[PDB]
């Protein structure tokens, strides 16, 4: 499980406010590079590094830096940064033979003002009588909505335990205002379970939703609730026949 | 990375097998990798080769022709969980290293017995907004996004109950206008004439 480390995972920031992403990778490999990726762009690399305090800038490099003064880091330091360093950012290493091991990713949201950043707000919508009389199955939604930046987690609790089996989440977020450049998200999974199961009253199901926001060093001056790095969940019991 | 990548993102049927073939220009690459990369995800290294000719892992196969100056990727037995975004890497004699185009592979679930319907799922004492269900369709279907502005709908989506050996396809749609009844809901798309609507 040794692989490349990225800190932070999730960051939100004014336009201005410098920040650098940290890059770990304790293998010994000599090659460090950071990547961009964006929707319909692909991967696009900023900076590479070959060895240590070798540095050299790569296809989009405009708006960064790195140094190379140890082995195993490889930062990128965005000094003013913009709306449009709104990105995926991976990093990768690389050292026997060629290969490439790529950090978990950072989800950085660069935007006008903190007045953006909202919760997401989830509710849970019970089975049809319709499907199961006719499908003798229970498929219950859940929804997640209006919230921003789009960096979300969820997952769904049946009785205390995680469960995977019949559950299908979104790929990606939807884009609530697809013309606004701040516009909010939405998200939603699917959870199915026999008729049978459902019927149980003593069921408990619950849908689990991880918000990354802002942290609590953030200035707030607004009246709702600053929204935080947190978790919103939604649930539903059983309903018997 | 620029104009030509093969148009479309490669579609095939459960079990059948799956050919990417990308051309390279760069003569002097001698060494090439193959990265699989899910939605959100990281790419993830899944085959290496480097004589010009065949390699296997498994499911995978992947070809090298320096002659022609083509990498490929085989998989056999397509499963719907190989839905990816799947792109070779390559080390140049300069040193750097190189992403071609990265293509991407549906593989679309194999539906057994189809039964088209919508549902309407029950309101939350929470929400004030009504979901529709659209699922049960086969995978020849394709979901729309919808006409009205204030009406939602995420693209189908496979779940499978593994106990059941049971894969359904399923598209939401909600909304909280009046004016949305799940008759109305996914009208911008063409749904099975066959599909059920309750009551």
């Amino acid at each position: 499980e040794a692989q490349v480390t990225q800190n932070p995972r999730y960051l939100i920031t004014v336009t201005g406010k410098k920040l650098t992403v940290t890059c770990s990778q304790n293998m010994n490999h000599e090659y460090m590079s950071w990547y961009r990726q964006d929707p319909g762009l692909g991967l696009r690399q900023i900076y590479y590094s070959m060895n240590v305090e070798v540095t050299d800038k790569g296809d989009v490099p405009e708006g960064y830096k790195v140094s190379r003064k140890e082995k195993r880091n490889f930062p990128l330091i965005l000094e003013s940064p913009s709306p449009n360093q709104t990105s995926l950012y991976f990093c990768a290493s690389s050292g026997a033979s060629h290969e490439q091991y790529f950090g978990p990713g950072t989800r950085l949201t660069v935007t006008e003002d903190l007045k953006n950043v909202f919760p997401p707000e989830v509710a849970v919508f019970e089975p049809s009588e319709a499907e199961i009389s006719h499908t003798q199955k229970a498929t219950l939604v859940c929804l997640a909505t209006g919230f921003y930046p789009d960096h979300v987690e969820l997952s769904w609790w049946v009785n205390g335990k995680e469960v995977h089996s019949g559950v299908c989440t979104d790929p990606q977020p939807l884009k609530e205002q697809p013309a606004l450049n701040d516009s909010r998200y939405a998200l939603s999974s699917r959870l199915r379970v026999s008729a049978t199961f459902w019927q149980n009253p003593r069921n408990h199901f619950r849908c689990q939703v991880q918000f990354y926001g802002l942290s609590e060093n953030d200035e707030w001056t607004q009246d709702r609730a600053k929204p935080v790095t947190q978790i919103v969940s939604a649930e539903a019991w059983g309903r018997a026949d | 990375k620029e104009v030509e990548q093969n148009s479309g993102p490669l579609s095939v049927p459960e079990g059948a097998i799956a050919s990417l073939n990308c051309t390279y220009s760069d003569r002097g690459s001698q060494s090439f990798f193959w990265y699989r990369q899910y939605s959100g995800k990281s790419p993830e290294l899944i085959m290496s080769i480097y004589s010009n000719g065949d390699k296997e892992d498994g499911r995978f196969t992947a070809q090298l022709n320096k002659a022609s100056q083509y990498v490929s990727l085989l998989i056999r037995d397509s499963q719907p969980s190989d839905s990816a975004t799947y792109l070779w890497g390559t080390y140049n004699q300069g040193g750097k290293l190189i992403f071609g185009q990265g293509t991407e592979l549906s593989v679309k679930p194999n539906i057994q017995n189809p039964d088209p319907a919508v549902y309407q799922l029950r309101d939350s004492k929470s929400s004030d907004k009504s979901v529709c269900l659209f699922t049960d369709f086969d995978s020849q279907t394709n979901v729309s996004q919808s006409k009205d502005s204030d009406v939602y709908i995420t693209d189908k989506c496979v779940l499978d109950m593994r106990s059941m050996d049971f894969k359904s396809n399923s598209a939401v749609a909600w909304s909280n206008k009046s004016d949305f009844a799940c008759a109305n809901a996914f009208n911008n798309s063409i749904i099975p004439e066959d599909t059920f609507f309750p009551s």
